[PDB]
């Protein structure tokens, strides 16, 4: 899709526990195509991001419980320049939020929660589809700007959210992912690099 | 070797990881490049509890501000199409107004936000004043900047924590010199108890 | 053996302040001064907190030379370089003397204390393979130690929680955690399933 140098990290993982980020962001080098986010406790980074070794003063009785079940958690693999795949190695399910998956289901952006089954190996992100969809937004703006969508709206296209154990959505007591006892937000770097490029082509000309 | 670290805030919420500047001239913008030792891109920093105003203001950060280390001085050039407000106790104390003074930097402008020699001289005469006087100089090693919205004297946003998007700069150079003095200032006057 | 034998997190009441510090040398001091680039010093004096109140701002003035942490052999010691006592809560130590795991030990200025012992922990990790996943997972608390500057907490004081103290840190012993991990990745899983709704 692009020619400029590949990113140092192919993604960033931020663990959460409700509306609070617990622990510090995990950066996965591009040299580590597959990363594991389990509920175990090995501090050494590398290919494993152990959520079980993250502390939190706010942590409750209900979260200590859920965290106990993360297990081998899942895996995040980078295949083609910016394509991500997920494989649930956990005994429990995992809930993923993906536009590539929403589109594939004929659903509207963000109007669906995808439950992955243990042992499942599904594709959750297509760099090209992302890149396309960006210019898609940049175009209509250049238009709605001359006829008369921000960085936070479109950066979502380069983001992935995943809740371990508990699920949210329109069929669970939890309405938003900021209500699950433990989850993570993944930022795809390549998708962001392409976005940095696209952002420069949205003639500021927005007016104040 | 980093001459300064930068922390981004949204109101009174610390958002994102601390950026460490390794390049003598960098930029803090509202874009999304995740790996530029010369670009602290705020656009890629999330905030699960981000409101509309913040989100709206982030849109106008644009090319943001360009900070840059010429010799022993730091300059801030507003690249954004919106103004950027600076609160530099080292810059204010130069023009004279109450250190908490915020100075507006219109688009296309640039201000000298810090001067080493000045600081060093202020650190020297402080030693005679006492521990307390030296301990407070850490504020002199800090600089706060807001994007798009202003604050302080008569912008009815009296404190930085009121602005939607602001950033704090810690000058490592000055902090290191302060530390060398501090470890020699002895002990505080005013004491304290373990129970109170 | 890990690059950093431990990681330290600074807190002001119930809030995380500053970045996480990773110790590479066998010696490091957590003081209240301002050097930002010393692999042997975790200077809290430069850390800023917009929501900082008066009491924290006052206690930060008495951290002084702070605490010195040692990693000699397979043990860890905490020395009080501050002219004010420090208060530690190390389960590993507390058990060694038979005190409620949540015991807070006071280290007067100039004094020191063996805060952790690897062989002791390794042994506890062993005789646990007999109690199940649950038992092992909880051995992570053994890998964490909390210290408070100037103000004490727990019994004997009015502040009953470490989150009530103005300035405190939390250490994670990477070595122990690593050894624990190896035994966890094999302890199977918990018996009491977890609903996806409860």
């Amino acid at each position: 899709i692009s020619n400029h140098p590949a990113p140092e990290y192919w993604c960033s993982i931020a663990y959460f526990e409700m509306d609070v980020q617990v622990g510090e962001t995990f950066k996965v080098p591009s040299s580590c195509p597959i990363v594991t986010v389990d509920g175990y406790v090995d501090p050494s980074g590398g290919d494993r991001f152990c959520l079980g070794q993250l502390s939190n003063v706010h942590r409750t009785e209900a979260i200590e419980r859920a965290r106990l079940h993360i297990g081998k958690g899942v895996q995040l693999e980078c295949k083609g320049e910016g394509d991500v795949w997920v494989r649930c190695l956990s005994d429990h399910a995992v809930f993923v939020q993906s536009y590539y998956l929403d589109r594939e289901a004929g659903r509207a952006p963000g109007d669906a929660v995808h439950k992955i089954y243990p042992s499942a190996y599904i594709k959750v992100f297509d760099l090209r589809q992302c890149h396309r969809q960006m210019q898609q937004q940049a175009a209509t703006a250049q238009a709605a700007a001359a006829a008369q969508i921000g960085v936070d709206d479109l950066r979502r296209l380069c983001i992935l959210r995943m809740s371990f154990v508990k699920g949210w959505g329109p069929d669970y007591p939890r309405q938003s992912i900021k209500e699950t006892p433990c989850w993570i937000e993944i930022h795809l770097h390549r998708a962001l690099q392409l976005l940095d490029e696209v952002l420069h082509t949205m003639p500021i000309a927005d007016p104040q | 070797a980093f001459w300064c670290s930068i922390a981004y805030y949204e109101l009174n919420q610390r958002v994102g990881e601390t950026f460490h500047a390794s390049q003598p001239s960098l930029t803090v913008d509202g874009f999304t490049d995740p790996s530029n030792s010369e670009r602290f891109c705020l656009g890629l920093l999330s905030n699960v509890n981000r409101n509309a105003t913040v989100e709206m203001t982030r849109r106008h950060i644009g090319r943001g501000v360009r900070l840059y280390y010429i010799g022993g001085e730091v300059f801030a050039e507003c690249l954004s199409d919106s103004a950027i407000f600076v609160q530099s106790p080292n810059c204010n104390q130069r023009y004279g107004w109450h250190p908490a003074t915020v100075c507006k930097i219109p688009p296309g402008c640039n201000l000298k936000i810090f001067n080493n020699q000045e600081f060093a001289a202020l650190l020297a005469q402080s030693v005679n004043q006492g521990f307390e006087a030296v301990y407070q100089l850490t504020r002199m090693c800090t600089i706060r900047m807001s994007f798009v919205k202003g604050w302080g004297a008569e912008y009815r946003r009296q404190t930085v924590t009121s602005t939607p998007c602001w950033i704090e700069l810690h000058l490592n150079g000055p902090l290191q010199w302060l530390d060398k003095v501090l470890t020699q200032m002895g002990s505080p006057s005013v004491r304290c108890s373990s129970m109170s």
